[PDB]
């Protein structure tokens, strides 16, 4: 079955970085658009970014855009989410998932667990 | 094994789709303001009548991401039968393939959905 895992999750203070992993498992990897989205408490899932198979085309939410990077490393089955910046408001659960249009998406089960990501002054 | 995120939306009257400048691009919220460019693609099924003579069913109007699709190689703009091009102000001139397309197989089409105020021509709906 397609299966994709969510790491590296973390606590920061504001203004720090994470790098955010995911490892894919069960499909060619390569053919595949991704997307990471994320879900804060008491909030709806977010999008937060897309990348294509080969790895040069891009975009993001404006809440992220210029802060956050997507990559991509065909060669090893993984996505990922290099984050700077890190805003309280980033506080949330990443998920990764190949791409698919939505219109108000909420979570999937196939996503797995996620990855938790704090940002706060007290870390 | 490839199609478009969205419905369709059928031509019910001899109008053709056209959307006024700045209309007509499908919500997507996996998706951001620079990705808010495509073109739809007229197709036009034909099928035997009752009478037997074959004869062209209503065409419908399917929707791509600027460089995704039967047209991905052409640029935003160009002149081609049964293609319009649709674009939200603050939208990017660059292909979107991080979008794509749909692989009918793992996923199903979502419903073509317009914001509130879009207009339409005569002989077209939309939800």
């Amino acid at each position: 079955e397609v299966q994709l895992q969510a790491s590296g999750g973390g606590l920061v203070r504001p203004g720090g970085s994470l790098r955010l992993s995911c490892a894919a498992s069960g499909f060619t990897f390569s053919s595949y658009a991704m997307m990471w989205v994320r879900q804060a408490p008491g909030k709806g899932l977010e999008w937060v970014s897309a990348i294509n198979g080969g790895g040069g085309s891009t975009s993001y939410a404006d809440s992220v855009k210029g802060r956050f990077t997507i990559s991509r490393d065909n060669a090893k089955n993984t996505l990922y989410l290099q984050m700077n910046s890190l805003k309280p408001e980033d506080t949330a659960v990443y998920y990764c998932a190949k791409y698919q249009a939505a219109v108000h998406q909420e979570k999937e089960d196939y996503w797995g667990q996620g990855t938790q990501v704090t940002v706060s002054s007290a870390a | 094994a490839t199609a478009s995120w969205f419905t369709a939306l059928t031509q019910h009257g001899k109008e053709d789709l056209k959307f006024p400048r700045g209309q007509g691009v499908p919500i997507n919220t996996n998706s951001s303001p620079d990705d808010q460019i495509g073109y739809y693609r007229r197709a036009t099924r034909r099928i035997r009548g009752g009478d037997g003579k074959m004869k062209d069913l209503s065409p419908r109007w399917y929707f791509y991401y600027l460089g995704t699709g039967p047209e991905a190689g052409l640029p935003y703009g160009a002149n081609k039968d049964g293609i319009i091009w649709v674009a939200t102000e603050g939208a990017l001139n660059t292909p979107k393939d991080h979008i794509g397309t749909r692989n009918p197989a793992n996923n199903a089409a979502i419903v073509l959905q317009l914001p509130q105020g879009t207009t339409l021509p005569k002989g077209f709906y939309a939800e």
